């Protein structure tokens, strides 16, 4: 809800919100990944948010 | 067009592949890995020149 508490979770596919954080993988050099978010995308580089 | 891609998350990247003539490629007569008995490649090996 608009006034509900903040819940911990992880993003999924097709704007899906997952409540469990278990998609762990070994860190790879030169990381880069686009992820669907709302009507656009979220860009990440070296496992760090970009814009 | 013939391209190679890898999952970049919810989107894919692409790279244009370069062609190679058939005469410039040859398959070896065997796959056997003499350096490691018990290990076998799942695809044949090849030697080629651009």
């Amino acid at each position: 809800e608009d006034q509900g508490p903040l819940v911990e979770g992880q993003l999924g596919e097709n704007n899906e919100l997952r409540l469990t954080r278990d998609a762990i993988e070994p860190c790879t050099v030169g990381h880069r990944r686009y992820f669907t978010f709302g009507g656009g995308y979220v860009y990440f580089e070296e496992y760090a948010y970009s814009h | 067009r013939r391209v190679s891609a890898r999952m970049l998350g919810d989107v894919m990247a692409v790279s244009t592949c370069v062609p190679v003539a058939a005469d410039n490629v040859i398959v070896q007569n065997s796959m056997r890995i003499s350096s490691r008995p018990g290990a076998c490649y799942s695809r044949p090996l090849v030697s080629f020149r651009y």
